[PDB]
């Protein structure tokens, strides 16, 4: 494994990244909700 | 050696990617911008080199349940973002992260950050301390832990004003796969 700049060719990769909130989400923060996380012990409801 | 986790962490907060955007442009009132979920697995190729990537956001399906089964963070680079201005709140990752051990050797990296601190740095609110703790943290003194416990650095991140929190997360990208 090396980190160098922009090589010179890249061959794209496997599946990718995908994306479902709400309109204006992924930029946009408010609130103070769980960080997606602390569920391990949260108010979960069980 | 390549393999990279990264997700969002903290105490509690929105998913911190919400925030590489609001640095860029669509802040929080009510743009247009791309969606929460975020899961990739794969290994990108460069001039011939193979990159280890790996992460993935709450909302697997809109509903934030398909994501909601984790109730475990398992993703070596972690994001996590603190005030410097709480009740002695720096002292317990002290005695949470470096005690306890990462993984109990790769002391894998950790990205400590800064939340809201775009005035958490003025001496008006930093009277709140007070009434608690009047020893408050700082950037300087925070460096100390991270090359105290092997961290991997120090930032601190507005997601509306853009405390150039583009650090956070660059640093973290070279250091997750160490």
């Amino acid at each position: 494994g090396s980190k160098e700049r922009p090589e010179i060719s890249l061959p794209s990769d496997f599946e990718h990244t995908i994306h479902v909130g709400f309109d204006a989400v992924t930029g946009e923060f408010t609130g103070i909700p769980e960080q997606w996380a602390r569920l391990l012990q949260t108010s979960n409801i069980t | 050696m390549q393999t990279i986790k990264c997700v969002v962490v903290g105490d509690g907060a929105v998913g911190k990617t919400c925030l590489l955007i609001s640095y860029t442009t669509n802040k929080f009132p009510s743009e247009y911008v791309p969606t929460v979920f975020d899961n990739y697995a794969v290994t990108v190729m460069i001039g011939g080199e193979p990159y280890t990537l790996g992460l993935f956001d709450t909302a697997g399906q809109e509903d934030y349940d398909r994501l909601r089964p984790l109730s475990y963070p398992q993703t070596d680079v972690f994001l996590v973002c603190f005030s410097v201005v709480s009740p002695s709140s720096f002292e317990n990752v002290k005695e949470k992260w470096v005690p306890e051990i990462t993984h109990h050797c790769p002391k894998t990296p950790f990205l400590l950050v800064g939340t809201q601190i775009d005035l958490r740095d003025d001496p008006s609110t930093i009277e709140k301390l007070a009434k608690n703790k009047q020893k408050p943290i700082t950037p300087e003194t925070a460096e100390k832990l991270a090359r105290d416990l092997k961290a991997v650095k120090y930032v601190e991140c507005s997601a509306l004003t853009q405390k150039g929190l583009k650090n956070v997360f660059d640093e973290a990208i070279l250091a997750a796969l160490e």
